[PDB]
């Protein structure tokens, strides 16, 4: 016996993963058969359940969270000016899945991101685009949504979504309020 | 393209 490889914590529920200790922990994390959280930014909501029992906690638990239906759309933040730490999010339902789009100030820059509800492999599927217009003036993010099993406070952490702070906000915003172009598409 | 606008109002943490 020169070593030994150990069933991933998450076995019970499915998972057939079997790895030394020393890169145990790190699948843990990872793996998809770990129960997912509560996708809202924050933690006054610390539920955990089935990916598809995600949505029916957004149902139940935050019925406040405006929906949108269409590939592309427009997320409109007001209030933008607002000092410290604001959240603004919506709901964008398009090929059959649901995306929570993310708008964080933080105490100042802005971080705008997109997050499928759905896991990791089916995010993969996705490109979406975030984009800012003004007057002669286009500011433009593209990249694949995160699954909110990953969640996306280390992505917004290594500034890995659409960036800029208050002075690019006043060249964008109308009214003290922001329009950013969200479009989701199938790549 | 065709664009639904939602008027989102803040949150604070
Ligand atoms: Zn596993
Ligand atoms: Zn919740």
């Amino acid at each position: 016996a020169n070593s030994v490889l150990f069933p991933c914590k998450y076995a019970s529920s499915g998972c057939e993963i079997t790895l030394p200790h020393t890169e145990k922990a790190d699948h843990e994390e990872l793996c998809e058969f770990r129960p997912y959280s509560c996708p809202c930014p924050g933690a006054s909501c610390k539920w955990q359940g089935s990916l598809d029992a995600v949505m029916p906690h957004l149902m139940h638990q935050h019925k406040s969270i405006t929906t949108l239906q269409g590939e592309d759309i427009v997320f409109l933040a007001t209030d933008i000016n607002l000092p410290g730490a604001v959240d603004w999010v919506m709901m964008q339902s398009c090929f059959g899945f649901h995306f929570m789009l993310v708008l964080e100030k933080q105490e100042q820059q802005f971080f705008a991101i997109v997050q499928l509800i759905g896991t990791r492999k089916q995010a993969e599927n996705f490109a979406y685009r975030l984009e800012l217009n003004g007057h002669r003036r286009r500011l433009t993010w593209e990249a694949t949504p995160r699954s909110i099993h990953e969640g996306i406070a280390t992505a917004i952490m290594n500034s890995d979504c659409l960036v800029f702070d208050t002075s690019i906000a006043q060249l964008f915003a109308e009214n003290g309020n922001l329009g950013i172009n969200v479009t989701i598409s199938m790549c | 393209k065709l664009r639904p606008v939602a008027m989102v109002r803040p949150k604070v943490r």
